[PDB]
């Protein structure tokens, strides 16, 4: 199954303990999604020494993030980083409402109809699986 | 690097670092040109007009200035004189409140109102090559002059509107101009070195697209790249943001046309 964005259970710390999909997290595919501007765009802000070209320095290096943070905290950061870091510049990847002039990707066009999350449940679990190896 | 002097053609001293304007002193120690955030190779392209590709377009606009256009049979020069004199200082003080309009005007809106109402000529596309090259000419004859846009009086409510927009998060990525340019200036987004997002160097010649880029063009692309809907070029929103962003660099020299990534 999949847990829809509006149906996610988030605790008081912004932690999400249950996965968004029960399909297994592919650590190999999560690595890929992080370099794509069209998906995660994680590199634009974050260093991952493991990936091995021009990572950003807005966000902290993600080396060893699995060693400092619970999986539930890592997923939570990806569902809605603002729950975990208030007023953070990190986009909210599993939010579908509460935006201001959202557009369809980088097309400058207004979204008409429902908002799809920046990443799917499967894409988030792929990326979570991959971050969990950074110990 | 960031602290090396910018002198253009051996003659024009550019103030690239200045005391933060009082309205902004909260946030920065110091305001800086986007030039101070560029590589040495890119920085060098602005040090000589012969090495500055934007100046090719400024040279072509010099001809346009003197060429009669529209049904009235008149050229810019027929009312404004030599461009070096008639446009001197003007890039430094716009956007500004204009009496005949009872509104803050940009340089483009002034250029278009001359074309349509004084020249009998067709409007230029706000961010098209014709407008951007003329605006670059205008800027270039006031290089080394301090940007000094009024933020008070009949300009104030427009300035406040632009201020609101600067700190408003847009798009599905949910970012304001300050998100990146105030909080994270001097950091990297990928290979790009975050500047303070100043407009004193505009129109910019960008190595990315090998052309001149209008202020509202940049602004459009900035909101777009939050995964957002940009305001229209020439809109009251972008006019207001331009006055406000301009005010963020009061004291920096005029640099247009500048060379950037
Ligand atoms: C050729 C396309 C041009 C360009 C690039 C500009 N002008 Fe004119 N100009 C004229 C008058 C009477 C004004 C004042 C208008 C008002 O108060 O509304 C202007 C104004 C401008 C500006 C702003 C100047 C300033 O000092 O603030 C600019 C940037 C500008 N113009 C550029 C008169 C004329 C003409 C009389 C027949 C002609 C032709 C032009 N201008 C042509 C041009
Ligand atoms: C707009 C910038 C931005 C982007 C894009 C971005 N991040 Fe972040 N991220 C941050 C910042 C800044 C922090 C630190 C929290 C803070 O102070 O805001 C952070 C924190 C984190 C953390 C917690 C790490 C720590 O040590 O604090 C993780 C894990 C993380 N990000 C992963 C990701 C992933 C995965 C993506 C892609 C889906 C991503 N980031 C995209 C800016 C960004
Ligand atoms: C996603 C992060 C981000 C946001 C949000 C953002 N920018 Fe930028 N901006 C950049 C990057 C990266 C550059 C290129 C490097 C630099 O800053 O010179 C840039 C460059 C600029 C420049 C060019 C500066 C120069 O010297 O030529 C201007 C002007 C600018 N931005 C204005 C704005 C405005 C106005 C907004 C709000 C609509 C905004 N920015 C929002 C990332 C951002």
């Amino acid at each position: 199954a999949e847990v829809a964005p509006g149906d996610v259970a988030i605790d008081g710390q912004g932690h999400v303990a249950r996965p968004l999909t029960d399909a297994p997290g592919d650590p190999v595919e999560g690595r890929r999604l992080m370099t794509d501007r069209s998906v995660g765009n994680c590199i634009a802000c974050h260093e991952v020494t493991e990936m091995a070209q021009f990572p950003g320095t807005v966000g902290p290096s993600l080396d060893g993030v699995a060693a400092r943070y619970p999986e539930a905290m890592i997923r939570g950061i990806l569902v809605n980083s603002k729950n975990v870091f208030p007023e953070t510049v990190m986009p909210a990847y599993y939010r579908v409402e509460g935006f201001n002039r959202p557009g369809i990707a980088f097309t400058s066009k207004p979204i008409e109809g429902e908002i799809r999350p920046l990443m799917t449940a499967g894409q988030i679990e792929d990326v979570v699986a991959y971050l969990m190896t950074l110990t | 690097g960031p602290d090396d002097p910018l002198v253009i053609n051996g003659e024009i001293e550019i103030v690239t670092r200045a005391p933060t304007p009082a309205h902004l002193a909260d946030r920065f120690d110091e305001i800086r040109s986007g030039w101070t955030f560029r590589t040495d190779d890119t920085q060098a392209l602005e040090m000589d007009d012969f090495e500055n590709s934007g100046m090719v377009f400024v040279e072509e606009a010099r001809a346009v200035w003197d060429r009669p256009e529209g049904t009235e049979g008149k050229a810019c020069a027929d009312c404004h004189g030599a461009v070096d004199d008639g446009m001197y200082g003007l890039r430094a003080v716009y956007p500004k409140y204009v009496e005949s309009a009872g509104k803050v005007r940009t340089v483009e809106q002034m250029i278009n109102a001359c074309r349509t109402s004084r020249m009998g000529a067709p409007e230029w596309d706000y961010i098209g090559p014709d407008m951007t090259a003329m605006v670059a000419l205008i800027a270039s004859v006031s290089r080394g002059m301090p940007v000094s846009v009024a933020i008070d009086g009949p300009a104030q409510s427009t300035w406040e509107k632009g201020r609101e927009i600067y700190y408003t998060r847009y798009g599905q990525l949910d970012l304001s101009c300050a998100s990146c340019h105030e909080q994270y200036f001097d950091h990297y987004i990928r290979a790009d070195h975050l500047s303070q997002g100043q407009i004193n160097g505009f129109p910019s010649y960008r190595l990315k697209n090998a052309r001149l880029n209008a202020v509202h063009d940049r602004f459009r692309g900035c909101i777009r790249d939050t995964r957002g809907v940009p305001f229209a070029v020439g809109s009251p929103e972008f006019v207001a943001l331009e006055l406000y962003v301009a005010s963020r660099g009061n004291g920096l020299s005029v640099e247009g046309p500048s060379v950037r990534n």
